[PDB]
């Protein structure tokens, strides 16, 4: 998510006239923050995928 | 141990090999396409915030 800067000044008709200004001037600076952490479930290995592993294991021994 | 390469510096080295200069392109192109989304959902965002602010 590209960053939200903080409220310059409480105020809608003069501080939030300018801070539309500065978010969404044409030249900005947009930083990023991540998302908060969705818990992802662990992908299933396909058997393919476990015979390609498992030969590997195999050269081992 | 970090002597062991990340993902992003093997997948440098794939891209280095299959296509030196389209990454850029490609990078350009798929910027297109997240910058809009995101400047979409931070004015979204923004205007929850400002309506936030006016509701308090």
């Amino acid at each position: 998510r590209i960053a939200l800067p903080a409220p310059r000044g409480s105020g809608t008709a003069s501080d939030d006239e300018f801070e539309n200004l500065r978010i969404k001037g044409p030249n900005a600076v947009q930083l990023v923050k991540t998302t908060p952490l969705k818990p992802s479930p662990l992908p299933v290995i396909p058997d393919t995928i476990k015979e390609v592993i498992y030969d590997m294991l195999n050269a081992l021994a | 141990l970090s002597s062991i390469p990340t993902a992003l510096t093997r997948w440098t080295e794939e891209c280095k090999v299959l296509d030196a200069e389209s990454m850029h392109d490609c990078v350009s192109v798929v910027k297109v396409s997240i910058v809009n989304h995101l400047e979409f959902l931070r004015d979204e965002e923004l205007e929850e915030r400002r309506e936030k602010r006016r509701k308090q």
